[PDB]
RNA sequence: GUCUCCGUAGUGUAGCGGUUAUCACGUUCGCCUAACACGCGAAAGGUCCUCGGUUCGAAACCGGGCGGAAACACCA
RNA sequence: GGAUAGUGGCCUACCAUGGUUUCAACGGGUAACGGGGAAUAAGGGUUCGAUUCCGGAGAGGGAGCCUGAGAAACGGCUACCACAUCCAAGGAAGGCAGCAGGCGCGCAAAUUACCCAAUCCUAAUUCAGGGAGGUAGUGACAAUAAAUAACGAUACAGGGCCCAUUCGGGUCUUGUAAUUGGAAUGAGUACAAUGUAAAUACCUUAACGAGGAACAAUUGGAGGGCAAGUCUGGUGCCAGCAGCCGCGGUAAUUCCAGCUCCAAUAGCGUAUAUUAAAGUUGUUGCAGUUAAAAAGCUCGUAGUUGAACUUUGGGCCCGGUUGGCCG
């Protein structure tokens, strides 16, 4: 009988057994338990502004050799200490301490992307101007 | 302006409103449009009426040029035209004059200010003037 | 919500009014009157979109204020008067008398009747009771109250109201072999003959009405309206007489007309 | 609180956007029929999918079915009207055997080329968009018009076009005035 | 384990690289004309075939 | 906006008007392999935030400006 | 029996000890108003649904009440709490989750404009009022169509074929051009007309409006999946690149720039949530000997499932549908 009930009046048993068995799914538990509203640093948001507390530098994981030139930024709403990642080459010069940086996800749905250990977010906009614009010299960072 | 050939369509009769309605089809070859006063002028003699007895609106020029479709009305009498034609079209041609009642904003403020006083205010005006004279 | 509602958005109006969905967000809600709002037709929509006599809302108001139309003998002056089934609008000007009869398709019609036909109106009685002072009365579908009726008149029959005098002149009993008119439902506007009925003493009496083309359908007794005996209609039937041709037959009719 | 207007997407992006075989197929079709965007090919394929889905749903129903018959001839009549299906193929099975090229051939761009007034499909496009070509007595500037075997005889130069007589035109006047003043 | 590694090497190669300016070229047609240019180059005037068609050959 | 506490190599951050140097980390350099690695053998790294004076002579004596680190203010 | 406009523990006095529950009561959480519906897909289904329509709740959190048919009303009052305004300190006046607009909050969301001209509503009533509503402005939330270019002649390079008069012309071609030429409208100007309550736009059309220096189309990538370089210069496990594998330690087809090429196209990339992919939720339609998966074994309820059998067979006919000799 394939290990499942097969009667014309047996629907509660399948419905209940479905309810417990779907809890093994990572997505099902992640959505219904609502851990993104409790433990996620972004709190279920695509972007989050913060204050650049300090400039940070981390080393790569195995088979690699680089300093990723990260940054430690405290989010405004949550007030949590969160590490970010300035993507492009020569982009730490644009950023500085006590600055507003628009954070964003890093593409792994919470996990670390690559050789960067612990960092799971990247800086997209600093001081209201996009990082790409300054790197391509299309816009200039406001002074004050 | 050339070969206007005003052809009327869907003509109807309303003794209820003392008017005849018809979707007026006008062709304007090699010319842009026909002015509203233009169609009203020759609308008079086809219906054997006067210039100040007809009403036309619409005239959305057909894409490409050379054709325009509008809807027209004809009224039997001048007094009937006054009592049935809306005021906005009356002032439009020559039929009346639109007096400016200031605008909506000041009228609302004046209405509220007049609502704040209970009565004509002549006694209130003389009382406040006497008390606040010094 | 804290009282009655006097508004009708242009999305909840009855679909047989054939109103659009772009000219304004509201609909002409009918005022309280002889018929229900979902089973009648306001005078504004009838004169503006059906007869096309009036273009704008004020044109209907000007025509109504000028004492031209006459609904059921009464001139009336309300733009939202709920004229429904068995309503005759008489126009002194244009020499036309209009009668509100449903069509086969499921809407109202512009059927024109002679001046003699407008002098009488058919009415289906709803209640028969002994009122105060012992006077009997009947309650027609339009809500008209006629005192001292024929004792043979019972529930679910039709009377011929004289309109001008408001007196019953003829009554048609409900029995097998009677031409009726379905008012309301997915089978509204059909005209046929009664063969039999299952009583079902729990509500919603059903009657098997059969069309002239041997087509049979079931409609609740609350939606029927006897309009005469077999083969002789007491009212001038609208065009088509409720044949209810299918989508195939309608298409061939169009191709045989163009 | 007015009733909202209805909008719909008329194109379907391919599930496999990255494939050499399909990529060259649409490039050949677009170049042959003179199309700039491949969304035009995406659009015309989307219409083909819809009618094929509708016709497929009809073919799972028995014969002498009022629903199958009425919609079946209505779809067949529309297809033969627009000219994508020949008169001897009105049997509801060739409808599933329609291809994109058959629909593309019915576009006004290809018909202008076929009747011989553009000498090139790209020149048909500029003729379409420059209002030098009309349908019947109406000037049409849309490349996709899908003539329906009845207006094909009415495709001709617009009365308000320099090519078909009328007023000579803009750049011609500037050249004509320049040479007239030079010679005067 | 260190987290305060030297950051003075940031933007190094971004500076030592030479500067080259994009020289002007005849304007490539845009829109339907580009598709026509692709059509006339992909199939009509294919030049290098070798054993399989090549889009952007290098210096051979 | 006004008032107050600090500013010193690359990170650390000393140290003291006739004179700025030290310390670890680091920063490089000879060392080996193949690149390493640890192991190692040596030396490159501050207008004392900016200006102006006091000044024989000042970074430090003083004041102005800025940066940062803390406050109170700021109804056309 | 009170109270209600009414039935009723709605309330009261007395009497009886009942009522619900593993068929999921009760309690807790809800990034929960519900539904019509929206996205997604062969089917099955999953997710979302404050948000234009219907039915509900609220006017800052509660309570109470007048008037009126209808309110437990807050753009109506009364009281308290948390807020907050004007004070010549006695006192008085307020609840934008109405239309605009302001601060704060945040990734995140528009003018302190015009008109009752339309669609309606209300009053004693055709006339008046309505930030209901409509119009305009901001607007790349999403959708539809669609400019940025085409067409001749010259300098080369071709594909069938004619002469077989040598490698001469090549008549018709399709492109490459430090070739050159005519015609063509659109974007933008708009005299004017129409549009509209007045307008602003759309359409119409006088007249003015390209030759590329021009009226300039970007967004990403080129090792693989996943189409597009064993090209040049710079860097040398440094800078950095990569969603996955991985690349860079002086020969980088993966970095940074140039050339070329390709992908979508006024659109493209990125982040988060969701769907198909996923037969990785498996009712259709998973696996359980060893990849994670038979409870040590047995009894056993709720639940699920549960042997066969009881009217057949035979004729007599009639009228409808589908085609059918003969048309």
């Amino acid at each position: 009988g394939k290990g499942k009930p097969r009667g014309l009046n047996s629907a509660r048993k399948l419905r209940v057994h479905r309810r417990n068995n779907r809890w093994a799914e990572n997505n099902y538990k992640k959505r219904l338990l609502g851990t993104a509203f409790k433990s996620s640093p972004f709190g279920g948001s695509s972007h989050a502004k913060g204050i650049v507390l300090e400039k940070l530098g981390i080393e790569s994981k195995q088979p690699n050799s680089a300093i990723r030139k990260c940054v430690r930024v405290q989010l405004i709403k949550n007030g949590k200490k969160v590490t970010a990642f300035v993507p492009n080459d020569g982009c730490l010069n644009f950023v500085d301490e006590n600055d507003e940086v628009l954070l964003a996800g890093f593409g792994r749905k919470g996990k670390a992307k690559g050789d960067i250990p612990g960092v799971r977010f990247k800086v997209v906009k600093v001081s209201g101007v996009s990082l790409l614009a300054l790197w391509k010299e299309k816009k200039e960072k406001p002074r004050s | 302006s050339d070969a206007v050939t005003i052809r009327t369509r869907k003509v109807i009769s309303n003794p209820l409103l003392a008017r005849k309605q018809f979707v007026v089809d006008v062709l304007h070859p090699n010319r842009a449009n026909v002015s509203k006063d233009e169609l009203r002028e020759k609308l008079a003699e086809v219906y054997k009426a006067e210039k100040d007895a007809v009403s036309v609106f619409g005239f959305r020029t057909q894409f490409g040029g050379g054709k325009s479709v509008g809807f027209g009305l004809v009224y039997n009498s001048v007094a009937e035209a006054k009592k049935f034609e809306p005021t906005y079209r009356l002032v439009r041609y020559g039929l009346a004059e639109k007096v400016e009642k200031a605008s909506r904003q000041q009228r609302k403020q004046k209405k509220n200010r007049d609502k704040k006083i209970f009565g004509t205010g002549k006694r209130l005006a003389k009382k406040v003037a006497r008390r606040n004279a010094d | 919500a804290r009282g009655p509602k006097k508004h009708l958005k242009r999305l909840a109006a009855p679909h047989h009014w054939l109103l659009d969905k772009l000219s304004g967000c509201y609909a002409p809600r009918p005022s309280a009157g002889p018929h229900k709002l979902r089973e009648s037709l306001p005078l504004i929509v009838f004169l503006r979109n059906r007869l096309k006599y009036a273009l704008n809302g004020r044109e209907v108001k000007a025509i109504l204020m000028q004492r031209h139309v006459k609904v059921d003998g009464k001139v009336r002056t309300d733009t939202t008067y709920p004229a429904g089934f068995m309503d005759v609008i008489t126009l002194d000007a244009t020499n036309e008398n209009f009668r509100l009869v449903y069509d086969v398709k499921g809407r109202f019609a512009v059927h024109r009747i002679t001046d003699e036909e407008a002098s009488y109106k058919l009415g289906k009685v709803k209640k028969v009771q002994l009122g105060k002072k012992g006077v009997p009365y009947v309650v027609t579908h339009d809500g008209r109250t006629i005192r001292y009726p024929d004792p043979n008149i019972k529930v679910n029959d039709t009377v011929k109201i004289d309109l001008a005098s408001g007196k019953i002149t003829d009554f048609i009993k409900f029995d097998a072999g009677k031409l009726v008119y379905v008012t309301g439902g997915r089978n509204l506007g059909r005209i046929g003959t009664i063969v039999h009925k299952e009583r079902h003493d729990g509500g919603f009496d059903l009657v098997h009405i059969k069309d002239s083309l041997d087509n049979t359908f079931v409609t609740r007794l609350n939606n029927v309206f006897v309009i005469g005996e077999q083969g002789k209609p007491y009212i001038s039937l609208p065009k088509g007489k409720g044949i209810k041709l299918s989508i195939a037959e309608e298409r061939d009719r169009r191709r045989a007309q163009q | 609180p007015r009733a909202p207007r209805t909008y719909s997407k008329t194109y379907s992006t391919p599930k496999r956007p990255y494939e050499s075989s399909r990529l060259d197929a649409e490039l050949k079709l677009a170049g042959e029929f003179g199309l700039k965007n491949k969304k035009e090919i995406y659009r015309i394929s989307f219409q083909l999918s819809k009618i094929r889905r509708a016709a497929r749903d009809l073919l799972t129903r028995d014969e002498k079915d009022p629903k199958r018959l009425f919609e079946g001839n209505a779809l067949i009549r529309r297809l033969v009207r627009v000219g994508v299906l020949s008169e001897d193929k009105k049997k509801l099975d060739y409808v599933l055997a329609l291809k994109v090229e058959d629909f593309l051939e019915r576009r006004l761009q290809t018909q202008v080329y076929k009747l011989g007034l553009a000498k090139s499909v790209h020149h048909a496009r500029v003729l379409i968009t420059q209002r030098h070509i009309a349908v019947g007595k109406q000037i049409v500037n849309i490349p996709s018009f899908m003539v329906r075997l009845d207006s094909e005889k009415h495709i001709d130069f617009a009365p308000t076009s320099p090519f078909g007589g009328a007023r000579p035109g803009r750049v011609a006047r500037r050249n004509a005035a320049r040479k007239a003043e030079a010679s005067g | 384990a260190k987290v305060h590694g030297s950051l003075a090497r940031a933007g190094k190669v971004k500076s030592q690289t030479p500067k080259v300016e994009k020289t002007e070229k005849p304007k490539k047609p845009k829109g339907r004309a580009y598709k026509r240019l692709l059509y006339t180059r992909r199939f009509v005037n294919v030049t290098l075939v070798n054993g399989k068609r090549r889009m952007n050959p290098g210096p051979s």
